[PDB]
């Protein structure tokens, strides 16, 4: 199952 | 044996035609098992292998939430990248992300991955230490600075070492009927004249799973690498793969050539010749 | 941004046997950017209702897609794949050859 992306470039 | 899980994500901006298109798929080994496409009517992540279908509604709800948030993060990030590369808002650009983990036969983490690309080129990648970054250019160095301040590597490391491996092991047990079954290639050699003087020998491998395979032609026991045409391994559409390798041989010398097939499904490597 | 023109293979799922239902595949890979148009052709005419896989990519970031359709090969009927991409001055046709 997925990992939530909590960051922006 | 060894195994992998990967999530692939692509956003493609399309100025003047609404929000970016966003598509993500997840794989265990060479098996597609989930997909999300933003352009679907009421988009949800959907199952693509039978062994994921037993996950309960909470699982699909959380996956769909993650897919939608990633789409929205990519939309903002594509705008950021226009600033970082001093680009116009007129053109279509692409943001790709892959992450996942490899486990060994004991189910231990072998390697974790998380890497991003803009317009088809490396942007920033977590190193194999899961603790430091490789930025491809001075724009990605900005992101690197932001991600160091925010301790992003630590957060990814915790996921890659923990949930990533735990869930992959679960998928492997739940789909063991297919995920832990190697289908050997079905093989044969075809012969096709190209003139009175030479003919193509083509060594076929069909129906195999996983995709990894080695096909080599030898002449009198010597590898013919520079003389061998070898197509990319390709999907059959039914979970299995196909490949072939060909050499041009002088008419009448066909019996000097042997085709060698190595595949995880095979008891031992095969040796084939053309059989008239 | 570098562009990479698609590789193209056209083939059947199973060995072609005249009169038995099968699947015709057109596998496009190794390309960038991801916008691409793929038609499957029967005797030169676009086949309706062709399906395709979801966009994904290889380790080098280049994209790949599978387009496919159920078909029943005959001795007579010719099939082909027509691909258009920003790297192509004109759309490329690759004919289905039972032997490839
Ligand atoms: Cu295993
Ligand atoms: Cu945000």
């Amino acid at each position: 199952r997925r990992k939530w992306r909590r960051w922006h470039l | 044996g060894s195994h992998s899980m990967r999530y692939f994500h692509t956003s493609v901006s399309r100025p003047g035609r609404g929000e970016p298109r966003f598509i993500t798929v997840g794989y265990v080994d060479d098996t597609l098992f989930v997909r999300f496409d933003s352009d679907a009517a009421s988009p949800r992540e959907e199952p693509r292998a039978p062994w994921i279908e037993q996950e309960g509604p909470e699982y699909w709800d959380r996956e769909t939430q993650i897919c939608k948030a990633k789409a929205q993060t990519d939309r903002e990030d594509l705008r950021t990248l226009l600033r970082y590369y001093n680009q116009s808002e007129a053109g279509s650009h692409t943001l790709q992300n892959m992450y996942g983990c490899d486990v060994g036969p004991d189910g231990r983490l072998l390697r974790g991955y998380h890497q991003d690309a803009y317009d088809g080129k490396d942007y920033i990648a977590l190193n194999e230490d899961l603790s430091s970054w490789t930025a491809a250019d001075t724009a990605a160095q900005i992101t690197q600075r932001k991600w160091e301040a925010a301790r992003v590597a630590e957060q990814l490391r915790a996921y890659l070492e923990g949930e990533c491996v735990e869930w992959l092991r679960r998928y492997l047990e739940n789909g063991k009927e297919t995920l832990q079954r190697a289908d050997p290639p079905k093989t044969h050699v075809t012969h096709h004249p190209i003139s009175d003087h030479e003919a193509t020998l083509r060594c076929w491998a069909l129906g195999f799973y996983p995709a990894e395979i080695t096909l080599t032609w030898q002449r009198d026991g010597e590898d013919q690498t520079q003389d061998t045409e070898l197509v990319e391994t390709r999907p059959a559409g039914d979970r299995t793969f196909q490949k072939w390798a060909a050499v041009v041989v002088p008419s009448g010398e066909e019996q000097r050539y042997t085709c060698h097939v190595q595949h995880e499904g095979l008891p031992k490597p095969l040796t084939l010749r053309w059989e008239p | 941004m570098i562009q990479r023109t698609p590789k193209i293979q056209v083939y059947s799922r199973h060995p072609a046997e005249n009169g038995k239902s099968n699947f015709l595949n057109c596998y496009v890979s190794g390309f960038h950017p991801s916008d691409i148009e793929v038609d499957l052709l029967k005797n030169g005419e676009r086949i309706e209702k062709v399906e395709h896989s979801d966009l994904s990519f290889s380790k080098d970031w280049s994209f790949y897609l599978l387009y496919y359709t159920e078909f029943t090969p005959t001795e007579k009927d010719e099939y082909a794949c027509r691909v258009n991409h920003v790297t192509l001055s004109q759309p490329k046709i690759v004919k289905w050859d039972r032997d490839m």
